């Protein structure tokens, strides 16, 4: 439930 | 550097062939309210990508007279369809598992060749226009957000809708309104 | 429980108590609500200065709509975010707090209508930013610290709707598309 | 992501 | 944090939802109590229920010049299943939410901006009270129900500087003549 | 069980040794307190120590013919170290001691009880403290979180089913307040 | 934090 | 059982 | 290495 | 079965 920062790989 | 700013708009109300499920006059009525809305922003749209269905080329044709000179894009990508079994599970609409394994495929690719950060080579920041339907921007907004998917059918779009997403340069995504109706009259507000 | 609860959350207008666009932009949104054909059933406002503000405005055009002030839904921090933010870190003193008070809010407020509820209800919260969205993340049953993923502007209209069977829809969330562009706000 | 039918407890 | 808090907690007066005649009594009969005290209150907090309210009205008329301020935190509510046990499961998730914020908002050691010692007023209900003490003392709070408050009664809570609680007197209400005494 | 057992905890008043003459006082106003509550009490229950004695006696003026009782569980001492923060041999020796003052005095009525009962027991501060705590069943550790006045009227309720209520704690709203003392 | 019934061995 | 100093934060 | 005889859900 | 030291406290 913790947001991933590199979820459009960029 | 840039930040990119998403405008999905949802087809206005239709007839329910695919080529026969065109818009209601209502219908009519209520892209020409949004198009006038787009128009009364004062953006510099860079695009209006569409998905391909004759709903969203209708929605498309009104809202695109009312901002001459903006590119206009077809996509099959954005076409309506299944993207995962809805949690809560609801009855009286149930796809079959195929659609589920064919659609969600092609609205997750959706999500991912349309809904990122900008590309370090963009020069400003962008407004841009994605004219499609209930269940793909539903979808579109859980996974912006990274909100579980199976939540789509949580959110509620009316016919000519207005949904701002933000995706700033270093990832992070605002959704900053979701199902803006507000620019139509009352009495003139569907969500089928 | 055969009702469904429709709950209209309204975002305070902007405050430096309300600045001049401020007050104009709660008549915008006053000018709505009344325009919308709903006979509504209360309005529940947080206790904040710029919250009665808001109400004072908005109720002068839903007159006979009954009118409740309410420490719940003062403005606070719910949860930590995620992802952070360093521009904003309140202390943990600060969450402890506001979100056991602002759990409560949603936790009274935010429900499948009372067996005992004949007709359909349509009810207006005029609260904060912090508050609508945490009420928000929570309805929807998602991830509340998410809430700050979420962003509102002033006098912007929220539209949840419960079914009775519990079920919840968010209709529209940060709606001012009645509101002119250039007097449109999130600060 | 998966859904509580009695979130409110009045299910 | 170098003041400590007094915090005098008032049970409603016996009530039908307006009080009973007896109700008043008693509540001036507190009201009298608190003034002979010798303490100058800083703030009387009381709930925003009817019986609330107007035993915080008689109050306040022996305690002029102290400020008041409503609150729908401290409505009466079902804070947590009793342990030993009867109400709904929703009136458990509703009220424990919105007592247990009352809790935490208006129980706690003094903030850096209190120099001296306060005397505060919080009227509210036997449920409440009786949560907000075993809370306080940190004793299991599912044992609320342990506890008994007469109407009228004052609660005495002391929160020292340094965050340690002392209950100095609960449901005192030696004051009140035996024959107008009630718990209900 | 079918009888209520209604105990009334007092503590001992000021003192210096005896009673101090403020101590008197406040024994006077307790005693007064309890003849105006209109109950036919059944025992008096005092510790052996000599505030506790003076106490009873001036209490005992006022209830005249209510049976009296002398015991030595009932006396002062240090139950356990409390939490938050004597050597380890008081805590050793007067816990079992008050321990046993509380399984001895705190309990249901017997069966052969046929009517409710009002019980007096004076004794001192730290073993109404703990007997609070242990017949509430909270952290006996905690019974320094609680305070009580001299000559003070504590108030528990046993149940004929076990079940325990405390009514009132170190209550002296009898007394003017220019006349309650903690020491 | 359970209630003992038989706390004092009389039930 | 055992007091928690920082019950109310403000420790 | 087994075949899925429900690769394409349409069995 | 082995004894304590300390039995009264007092080691
Ligand atoms: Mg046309
Ligand atoms: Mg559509
Ligand atoms: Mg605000
Ligand atoms: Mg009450
Ligand atoms: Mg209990
Ligand atoms: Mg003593
Ligand atoms: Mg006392």
């Amino acid at each position: 439930g913790v947001w991933d920062p590199n979820w459009d790989r960029r | 550097k840039a930040t990119r700013h998403i405008f999905l708009i949802r087809a206005s109300q239709y007839h329910v062939l695919e080529k026969d499920r065109t818009l209601t006059p209502l219908g009519r009525e209520q892209a020409e309210l949004t198009g006038l809305r787009l128009a009364s922003l004062g953006l510099k749209f860079n695009k209006i990508v569409h998905s391909s269905m004759t709903r969203a080329i209708e929605t498309t044709d009104i809202i695109s007279r009312h901002l001459p000179g903006v590119c206009k894009v077809s996509t099959d990508l954005l076409r309506e369809g299944a993207p995962i079994e809805p949690d809560p599970p609801v009855s009286h609409w149930k796809p079959e598992a195929v659609q589920y394994y064919e659609d969600g495929a092609r609205i997750e690719a959706a999500f991912r060749n349309y809904i990122h950060r900008a590309d370090a080579r963009q020069e400003e920041d962008s407004y841009e226009i994605f004219i499609c339907h209930a269940n793909v921007i539903r979808y579109i907004v859980c996974r912006a957000l990274q909100f579980p998917p199976e939540g789509w059918l949580r959110l509620s779009l009316n016919n000519g809708s207005i949904t701002h997403l933000v995706i700033r340069p270093n990832g992070r995504v605002a959704l900053r309104t979701l199902g803006d109706t507000g620019f139509m009259p009352p009495d003139k507000i569907t969500r089928s």
